[PDB]
C-alpha cells in the first residue's frame, strides 16, 4: 500500500508531494471555495517533481488556504492528508560557502575564521516574500559530534578558536523564520587553517 | 524637532510583527503537540466554517504574485485591519496562554504588543502616502468581529498564527519597496 | 541654571530625564500643549520617569525644564536616540591553553546580557564591545562589536595581570551604555 512520504514548498511559491511505490493517482482540493470537500481534481503534473510525485506550480499554489490531498491505488483511497502551504515550507540549502581567516594567536594554537555563504537562489529574500535564518554547524573531521551555533540571521558569521593543526568541516542549513522547516545542509566546507 | 527616519520606523515595526508571529507559532505548536492529533487536525481543516477564521472577511492576497500587485498603502491597511481584529479576541486565548510555557505569552502582553504595532502601522501609513487612491473595500471596511472549548481554542490559535504571518509578510514586502537596502 | 543631565531609555520601553541643582519638567509628544512630568519620584531626585504608558517609540518628544515658571533648558528627541543599555553581567573567563614557549596564553571571556534585555525578548538586540589591557597600562585594547556573549582574547602574556571590561549598545541605535565591573585576568605559571 503506497503512502505519502512528505510534501514541501521550497520557497512559499510552489510545492510537491511524494509517495512510496508499493494505478496510483493523486487528487487534491483547496479551500478556494467552500464547495471543495467534494470538487476533487487530479495532479496537475505527475512528472516534474520526479518519480512518484506531484508538482504544483505557482498557478496551483496559494498560502494560508487548506489543501486536502488523497492518494488512490486502483481507484481506491489508500491515503489522505491536509495542510497549508505555509505550514509545509522547508527551504533549499545555502550556496557559495566560503571562509576567510580572521585572527591567529601568537601561541600558534588558535585561529578565528569568518564563514560566509549565499541564500538559496530560488528564495525571494530580495523582495521580502521570504525571510531565512541559518544554522551553522562545524567540527573536526575526527569528532563524532557537531558544534552548532545559535540561529544566524545574516549570511556570514565568525566561528571562534579553531585549533590550527586540526582540520574542520562546516555545514549550514536554512529555515523560513517561524516555520517547521530547516532544509538540507549545504555541501560540507573543509577548513584547513593556514 | 527630529523626525524618526522611515528605516527605524520599519525596523521597530518588524520587531513587533515578528515577536507576535513567533509567539503565535510557539503557542500554537505547543497546544497542537499536546492536545491535537493529525486526525482532528484534518477533520478541523475540512469541517464546515471551522477552518474559516473571522478575519477572512478582509480581502487579503494569497500568493506572491497577488501580494506583489498591491500598493504599499493597501498592504499596510490590510495589516492594520488584521491587527485591529485581534484587539478583542485575544481575551479568549487567556486560558491557553496561562498554561503555556511560552514567555511573553499572555493576554496582556499580547494585547500591548498588538496596540504598539497598531500605532506603528498607523505611523507608517501617514508617511507612505504613495499614489494609491484611498478608495476601495479595503479603505471602506472595518476589522472583523468574533462570535467544544478545545477546538474553539485550537481554531482561535490556528487563525492567530496565520494572521500574524500575513502581517509580518505584508509589512516586509512594503519594507523592501520603501526602505532601499534593508533586504538587498 | 539647572540644566539637563540626560534622558536615557534602558530597554526601549521606558525612559527618564535628570537635571542638576523650583524646577519642573514639561513634555509634548510632538507628532502647543505641554503636560507636566507624570512622575518626579520613582527615579529619585531631579528626575522625571516615563513608564511604558508614556513612552512611544513612534513619535518624537520635546521637554523643557522650567525653573520658576521660566524655561531654563529645552530638548527634543526620539526614544530611539536615548537608548543606552545597562552593562553586561556575570563576566567570567576560561583558560584555553598556554603556548609551548610558556610566554603567551589564549583565554575566553564570557558574560550575560543585562536582566532587562531577557525581559525585552525580541525588542532589544545588543552588540557588545570588549576592551582589555595590562593592569599597568594607559591605553585600552579594544575588540570590535560582537552579537555573542563570549569571545576569545589571544596572545596574553603569562607574566602579567590583565583587566577586562565590556559595554553594550542596541544594534545601530542609541549609544553605548556603561562598562561592566572590570574582570581581572591573572594568568598562572605552568609547569
Amino acid at each position: 500500500e503506497p503512502k505519502f512520504t512528505k510534501c514541501r514548498s521550497p520557497e512559499r511559491e510552489t510545492f510537491s508531494c511524494h509517495w512510496t511505490d508499493e494505478p496510483i493517482q493523486l487528487f487534491y482540493t483547496r479551500r478556494n471555495t467552500q464547495e471543495w470537500t467534494q470538487e476533487w481534481k487530479e495532479c496537475p503534473d505527475y512528472v516534474s517533481a520526479g518519480e512518484n510525485s506531484c508538482y504544483f506550480n505557482s498557478s496551483f499554489t496559494s498560502i494560508w488556504i487548506p489543501y486536502c490531498i488523497k492518494l488512490t491505488s486502483n481507484g481506491g483511497t489508500v491515503d489522505e492528508k491536509c495542510f497549508s502551504v505555509d505550514e509545509i515550507v522547508q527551504p533549499d540549502p545555502p550556496i557559495a560557502l566560503n571562509w576567510t581567516l580572521l585572527n591567529v594567536s601568537l601561541t600558534g594554537i588558535h585561529a578565528d575564521i569568518q564563514v560566509r555563504w549565499e541564500a538559496p537562489r530560488n528564495a525571494d529574500i530580495q523582495k521580502g516574500w521570504m525571510v531565512l535564518e541559518y544554522e551553522l554547524q562545524y567540527k573536526e573531521v575526527n569528532e563524532t559530534k557537531w558544534k552548532m551555533m545559535d540561529p544566524i540571521l545574516t549570511t556570514s558569521v565568525p566561528v571562534y578558536s579553531l585549533k590550527v593543526d586540526k582540520e574542520y568541516e562546516v555545514r549550514v542549513r536554512s529555515k523560513q523564520r517561524n516555520s517547521g522547516n530547516y532544509g538540507e545542509f549545504s555541501e560540507v566546507l573543509y577548513v584547513t587553517l593556514p | 524637532f527630529p523626525t524618526i527616519p522611515l528605516s527605524r520606523l520599519f525596523d521597530n515595526a518588524m520587531l513587533r510583527a515578528h515577536r507576535l508571529h513567533q509567539l503565535a507559532f510557539d503557542t500554537y505548536q505547543e497546544f497542537e503537540e499536546a492536545y491535537i492529533p493529525k486526525e482532528q487536525k484534518y477533520s478541523f481543516l475540512q469541517n464546515p466554517q471551522t477552518s474559516l477564521c473571522f478575519s477572512e472577511s478582509i480581502p487579503t492576497p494569497s500568493n506572491r504574485e497577488e501580494t506583489q500587485q498591491k500598493s504599499n498603502l493597501e498592504l499596510l491597511r490590510i495589516s492594520l485591519l488584521l491587527i485591529q481584529s485581534w484587539l478583542e479576541p485575544v481575551q479568549f486565548l487567556r486560558s491557553v496562554f496561562a498554561n503555556s510555557l511560552v514567555y511573553g505569552a499572555s493576554d496582556s502582553n499580547v494585547y500591548d504588543l498588538l496596540k504598539d504595532l497598531e500605532e506603528g502601522i498607523q505611523t507608517l501609513m501617514g508617511r507612505l502616502e504613495d499614489g494609491s487612491p484611498r478608495t476601495g473595500q479595503i479603505f471602506k471596511q472595518t476589522y472583523s468581529k468574533f462570535d467544544d472549548a478545545l477546538l474553539k481554542n485550537y481554531g482561535l490559535l490556528y487563525c492567530f498564527r496565520k494572521d500574524m504571518d500575513k502581517v509580518e509578510t505584508f509589512l516586509r514586502i512594503v519594507q523592501c519597496r520603501s526602505v532601499e537596502g534593508s533586504c538587498g
